[PDB]
């Protein structure tokens, strides 16, 4: 970790001089609240049947999507007030943020 | 092979079809899911987290990469001009376009079958996922090269190296400035940006600056801005036939309709003369990418909200009563109490049919169910978790572009006339942009104005 520096790293190590991984690349996000998962510590919920989430059945993703997202696309609305590059650029700032590794 | 099989084996984790289901028939199909990979693989130990591949900071990381292999690859190292390579088989209108990656299963070719082009290759993997994204992917390399073009004029005696980190450096800041200049106050609206984005003061090391978990999921809100189709405009802003609507399903990995159908230009007028789709609680996202999401390129099409709400879960999320308590917000334990919320009580019986508690509702879907703030497009949740966000990612960043010592007083004087319609100017054929603010401005050409009337960069303070 460099006394002096101009520049920024390409993994973002150095930023932070006292805990130099933080914002770096590859590394695990920062938790705001603890995890919960079925089993208290890595199996989502919904993995199980039957299993209950505080008491009440896991709705399925798809069920939820299907009956609340869907809607006609004949009655989409459109923003008054906003452009799509106000879309384009949410995406294009969230691809500077963050990327979840999958297998 | 989880693309192929609904056994849920580790790492698959695949969404359930339920009866009745509006597009898969058949109970025994799923849509395909992969588990995040997990930060401690096998760990009975430590509580499952996932990983961030990316630099948290607004540094334009997605234009140089977070790897220094891929950094160095990204790269013009033919000559000591700082450049970003360029693509050598193709242009736009004499203009640089992305290099191609060398991907052994490239997506990108099955989206045109005969016009056999391949994936770009930018600082984030994801680039070539919809056109409008390689679209600004391909202004931002642009600009870099500009940048470098501009300095090496100012300072012959800089090398290489000097004239990339200095148009690098440009470039972070022009990110920085218009994320939190222009896009996050028409995000969060008023109230919360003077809430979590008071007047910024100084570096403080102790501001950790890490991605939270919660915020990979809370930003997805921008799914509910998303049209049904890609926009393409000729240079007199009018639909540019044949297929001025192309459905989003039909763009998405196709990287052939940038290099043959016209280039970026169409794409970046689209974008600024057409309006936005607006989050609606009973029209909160369309079909392309509810029900065809990447359907030219897979088995299936899949959903994107329902794997949102999937992904919340494989990354063991609190849900929407345990993040409104995080943010210091009202907790409603019933219909009725959900109804008042959401100042909409069709919605909370929706939800509650589907929940049973608010306790259980996935952040997404609470989220963006909630009512809009005042000139802002996300409710008092959403604000509260992407304000907090941003805040830790400005505060807690050594090089924000406003800290003493990045830039000098004359310098940052300079970039505080930079913009996004600016940006378009200086590395498009187009010639009337978007008026500030680009984000609100969607009216061809009641919001449009000449790049000659738009201030340019100027770069005499960099003079060494
Ligand atoms: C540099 O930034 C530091 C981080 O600041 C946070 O992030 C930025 C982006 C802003 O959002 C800012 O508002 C945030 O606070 C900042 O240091 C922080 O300073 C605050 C205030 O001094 C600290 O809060 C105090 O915390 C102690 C310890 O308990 C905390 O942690 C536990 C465990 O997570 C929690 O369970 C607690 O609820 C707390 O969160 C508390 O004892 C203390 O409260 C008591 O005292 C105050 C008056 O002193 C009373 O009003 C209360 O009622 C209590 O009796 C505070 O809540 C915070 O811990 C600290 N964070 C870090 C990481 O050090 C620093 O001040 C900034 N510097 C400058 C110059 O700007
Ligand atoms: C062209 C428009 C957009 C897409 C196509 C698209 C697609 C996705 C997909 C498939 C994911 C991963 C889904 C999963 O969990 O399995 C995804 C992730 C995220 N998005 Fe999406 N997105 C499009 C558009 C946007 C916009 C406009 C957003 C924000 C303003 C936005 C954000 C995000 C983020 C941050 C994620 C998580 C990224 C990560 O891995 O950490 N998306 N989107
Ligand atoms: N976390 C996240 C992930 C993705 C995936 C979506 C596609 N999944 C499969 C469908 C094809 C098979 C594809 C992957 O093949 C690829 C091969 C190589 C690189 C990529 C894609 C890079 N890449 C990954 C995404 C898009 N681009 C994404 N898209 N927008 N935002 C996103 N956030
Ligand atoms: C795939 O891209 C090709 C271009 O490479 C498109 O082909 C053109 O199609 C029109 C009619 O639709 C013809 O007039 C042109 O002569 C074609 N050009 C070539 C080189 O074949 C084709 O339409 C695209 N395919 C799909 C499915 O969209
Ligand atoms: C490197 O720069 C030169 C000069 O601008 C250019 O002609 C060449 O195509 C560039 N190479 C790559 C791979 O971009
Ligand atoms: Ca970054
Ligand atoms: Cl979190
Ligand atoms: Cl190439």
């Amino acid at each position: 970790c460099p006394e002096q520096d101009k520049y920024r790293t390409i993994t973002g190590m150095c930023n932070n001089r006292r805990s130099p991984t933080l914002g770096a690349s590859n590394r695990a996000f920062v938790r705001w609240l603890p995890a919960e998962y079925e089993d208290g510590f890595s199996l989502p919920y919904g993995w199980t049947p039957g299993v209950k989430r505080n008491g009440f059945p896991v709705a399925l993703a798809r069920a939820v999507s299907n009956e609340i997202v869907r809607f006609p696309t004949d009655q989409l609305t459109p923003d008054q007030e906003r452009s799509l590059m106000f879309m384009q650029w949410g995406q294009l700032l969230d691809h500077d943020l963050d990327f979840t590794p999958e297998p | 092979n989880c693309e192929t099989s609904c056994v849920q084996q580790p790492p698959c984790f695949p969404l359930k079809i339920p009866p009745n289901d509006p597009r898969i028939k058949n109970q025994a199909d799923c849509i395909p899911f992969f588990r995040s990979c997990p930060a401690c693989p096998g760990s009975n130990i430590t509580i499952r987290n996932q990983i961030n591949a990316l630099t948290s900071f607004v540094d334009a990381s997605m234009v140089y990469g977070s790897e220094e292999p891929l950094a160095r690859n990204l790269r013009n190292m033919s000559n000591q001009l700082g450049l970003l390579a360029v693509n050598q088989r193709f242009q736009d209108n004499g203009r640089a376009l992305l290099p191609f990656d060398n991907l052994h299963d490239d997506p990108c070719l099955l989206t045109n079958r005969s016009a056999r082009i391949p994936c770009f290759l930018a600082g984030d993997t994801r680039s070539s996922e919809m056109p409008e994204l390689t679209s600004m992917h391909t202004l931002l390399l642009r600009e870099h090269n500009r940048l470098a073009t501009e300095l090496k004029s100012l300072n012959p005696r800089w090398d290489g190296e000097r004239l990339y980190q200095e148009a690098r450096k440009i470039v972070g800041a022009m990110v920085q400035i218009i994320t939190y200049r222009d896009y996050l106050p028409l995000v969060l609206g008023p109230t919360a940006m003077r809430k979590y984005l008071p007047t910024y003061r100084s570096y403080n090391d102790s501001v950790d600056p890490r991605i939270a978990n919660v915020f990979t999921n809370a930003f997805r809100y921008g799914h509910t801005l998303i049209q049904p189709f890609m926009f393409r405009l000729d240079n007199r802003y009018q639909p540019m036939e044949p297929n001025p609507r192309v459905p989003l399903s039909r763009v998405f990995f196709a990287s052939w309709r940038v290099v043959l159908e016209g280039g970026i230009d169409p794409i970046l007028r689209g974008l600024m003369a057409t309006p936005a789709k607006l989050n609606r609680q009973n029209q909160i996202a369309v079909d392309e990418i509810r029900e065809r999401l990447f359907e030219q390129v897979m088995r299936i099409g899949l959903d994107l909200p329902a794997l949102n709400m999937q992904r919340s879960r494989d990354h063991g999320l609190p849900g929407y009563n345990a993040w409104r308590r995080f943010c210091g917000l009202p907790q409603p334990e019933t219909v009725g109490q959900l109804g008042t919320v959401l100042r909409n009580l069709k919605l909370a019986r929706k939800l509650m049919e589907q929940y049973g508690t608010p306790n259980n509702i996935d952040i997404w879907m609470g989220g963006v169910s909630e009512p809009l703030k005042r000139k802002g497009r996300v409710g008092p949740l959403l604000a509260c978790i992407i304000g907090t966000q941003f805040r830790k990612l400005r505060d807690g960043d050594r090089f924000w572009w406003e800290n003493e010592g990045v830039f000098s007083m004359q310098q940052r004087q300079a970039l505080a006339q930079i913009s996004l319609p600016r940006i378009i100017c200086d590395n498009t054929g187009i010639t009337t942009v978007s008026k500030n603010n680009i984000f609100m401005s969607n009216s061809y050409p009641r919001d449009f104005v000449n790049c000659s009337t738009l201030p340019a960069l100027n770069l005499a303070s960099w003079r060494e």
